[PDB]
């Protein structure tokens, strides 16, 4: 804002009204492999998703 | 372990025929026995074979070797 003539506020009074959680992210960074016996279990190896 | 247990029994068996064998050496008319073993493998649909080793040694027979003695 400006003050005289060529003087302008280099900071202003501003009040923060304070926090919140805005979003949850979900990481879908790929997780570890588990090394089963059974047949009728599979996996994704990388992007993909199983359809039901 | 009961593979390992299998392997035991089924050398077991060996040995206590071929026991049988030697404590018969003498006596009139005897045939030898002879001890056959075979392999076990089972898998289901739900288990896969590539990831899955053997059942053991499953006796198949203890047969009884007919050929001829030597005469006295």
């Amino acid at each position: 804002g400006q003050s005289s003539q060529n003087t302008e506020l280099p900071s202003g009074l501003m009040l923060g009204a304070g926090s919140k959680v805005v979003a949850t992210q979900k990481v879908h960074t790929h997780g570890n492999a588990q090394t089963t016996t059974n047949a009728l279990d599979m996996m994704v190896e990388g992007d993909g998703f199983f359809q039901v | 372990s009961y593979v390992s247990l299998s392997g035991l029994s089924a050398a077991q068996l060996d040995l206590n025929t071929t026991s049988n064998n030697i404590a018969n050496a003498n006596t009139y008319g005897f045939k030898e026995s002879r001890a056959e073993f075979a392999d076990v493998y089972s898998n289901s649909l739900f288990t896969n074979a590539k990831t899955t080793p053997g059942g053991g040694a499953q006796a198949s027979q203890v047969a009884q070797q007919f050929h001829e003695g030597s005469s006295i």
